[PDB]
């Protein structure tokens, strides 16, 4: 099986760590005995000392993988990096072969510890640029309301984190939702058929959704203060309905892995949510879930509580077996020992940490997506920016009835306005493919010109130019 | 004219290893990790 191609190149290289000599050595200056000995990647007290608290998921494979292979002969090639399960088996290799009649403690779901994860499979997501979330802000500052979107993206290496890999984001697409005060919910049939169509678009542009975005911001008085601060130590970091949505995505999209006996296992996806600093700003902060325990408990038993910061644990109806979930927390007296024989279980200590930001304005690898971020998006029906070929004549116009190759394919590579051309298919999907081939890449000066000469794109501007 | 002789017996040991209470790791997730050098990190404003 093939993975991918930024997973392959974290898996090649070592990532050892180097020391310099010190005064606790007592050998020769060519050797090494401990303190300046080569240092492994997935030793969590580096981690900790530069404050980092993952141990880098690659780096993770790498402690296993000396579990695994030996210096003894072995001869198995085992691997054993695969989702724990909490289902159970039904053949159960005993007597007890009916569920209804029998259990026993080798299928028997062992009680959930309730220990965290210690390693991320995304370590640090980054953006493009700060004028594309801009206009998700702007979205609220129109209709009033929470608003919801996708992220479309790719991934390349981390130097910051020792064999880490960087999420890197494009464009946003939104879905059709229906917008509440309090919160949001919409119907998952259209979405995933109006997806189906977006994933088409994607492969030949070179993205994929890797990530989803949705508003908390609660304004205060609109006056001096920006929004209310909802999400603080004392208060849920993530809520339990929006634990469901979430781990509902990363089982639809899973991650290729040679690694694994099943095929797919450790899923790169992201969960970014704008909720506002403690002070006073909008700043986002994003958090995935955990694999060890959440991520398979999902397809049996999460069910909804009345408190953001815990779930609760529903009763077993003749399929269903669930353990008994257990955690620590401090008694009025002192501190105890693990105290859970209660419903309504906290879900913030499934969830880790991730580390965003945005990049500087004075130097870049690429950007690829900046050309306008003010065209209208194609779902935004809440907001006035959801118009006919009107726009057309007023964002592009092939400017001023004769524009220049320098100042018209700054604007053509717009992610919406591409996507929003397609859709009427007047062009061949061969003419297509190299027009938005064109707009992604570099040196689209020669190709830029092939366009233009082009029948189907003089039939695009005297459509237009009939029309209002 | 005699002797006296005996040994001993031990028992080694057992583990839990319990650890992170709830408080510490809610402390632990409200913090800040460190943005390489121009990851700048935003404000924002609006709703007049
Ligand atoms: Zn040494
Ligand atoms: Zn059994």
């Amino acid at each position: 099986i093939k993975e991918l191609a930024v997973d392959e190149e974290l898996e090649k290289e070592d990532g050892l760590i180097p020391r310099q000599k010190s005064k606790l050595c007592k050998h020769g200056d060519r050797g090494m005995c401990e303190y300046c000995s080569p240092l492994p990647p997935w030793d969590k007290e580096y981690h900790e000392k530069n404050k980092i608290k993952h141990i880098s998921f690659h780096s993770y494979l790498k402690k296993l993988n000396e579990n695994a292979n030996k210096k003894e002969n072995g001869s198995s090639y085992i691997s054993p990096l695969s989702e724990p399960d909490f289902r159970i088996n039904k053949r159960c290799h005993n007597g007890h072969e009916p569920w209804p009649r029998g259990i026993c403690s080798k299928c028997q779901p062992s009680a959930i510890t309730l220990q965290q994860q210690e390693f991320r499979m995304v370590d640090h997501v980054e953006f493009q640029k700060s004028e594309i979330i801009n206009e998700f802000i702007q979205a609220w500052r129109y209709t009033g309301m929470q608003r919801f979107g996708y992220m479309y993206g790719s991934y390349s290496k981390y130097d910051n984190t020792p064999l880490g890999i960087k999420a890197v984001v494009e464009a946003i697409y939104e879905p059709p939702q229906h917008d509440e005060q309090d919160g949001l919910t919409m119907d998952v049939e259209q979405v995933k058929n109006e997806m189906l169509q977006i994933d088409r678009q994607a492969q030949e542009m070179g993205l994929s959704r890797i990530g989803l975005i949705f508003t908390d911001l609660s304004d205060a008085g609109a006056g001096d203060g920006s929004v209310f601060c909802k999400r603080h130590k004392d208060s849920f970091f993530l809520s339990s309905l929006e634990v469901i949505m979430a781990a509902r995505h990363q089982t639809r999209h899973p991650n290729v892995s040679k690694y694994s006996e099943q095929g797919f296992f450790s899923s790169k996806f992201v969960t970014c949510v704008i909720s506002g600093n403690l002070e006073g700003e909008i700043d986002i902060s994003s958090y995935q879930v955990s694999t060890e325990a959440e991520a398979l408990v999902t397809a049996d038993m999460i069910s909804g509580s009345t408190f953001p910061s815990m779930a609760y644990i529903n009763d077993t109806t003749d399929e269903r077996y669930v353990p008994e979930i257990f955690y620590m927390k401090s008694n009025e007296y002192g501190i105890t020992v693990k105290e859970n024989a209660k419903p309504a279980f906290p879900v913030d200590y499934l969830l880790v940490t991730l580390t965003h930001g945005f990049p500087n304005t004075d130097t870049e690898t690429n950007s690829k997506f900046v050309s306008s971020t003010g065209f209208p998006w194609s779902n935004r029906q809440a907001m006035g920016q959801s118009q006919d070929y009107q726009e057309l004549k007023k964002y592009l116009f092939n400017v001023a009835s004769s524009g220049d190759f320098n100042l018209l394919h700054e604007k053509i590579s717009n992610f919406h306005l591409l996507l929003y051309i397609n859709s009427l298919q007047i062009l061949s999907p061969d003419e297509w493919k190299l027009l938005i081939e064109s707009a992604v890449k570099n040196e689209w000066e020669e190709s830029l010109l092939k366009l233009v000469s082009s029948a189907g794109w003089q039939t695009l501007v005297m459509i237009l130019q009939e029309s209002g | 004219q005699i002797f006296v002789k005996t040994l001993t017996g031990k028992t080694i040991t057992l583990e839990v290893e319990s650890s992170d209470t709830i408080d510490n790791v809610k402390s632990k997730i409200q913090d800040k990790e460190g943005i390489p050098p121009d990851q700048q990190r935003l404000i924002f404003a609006g709703k007049q």
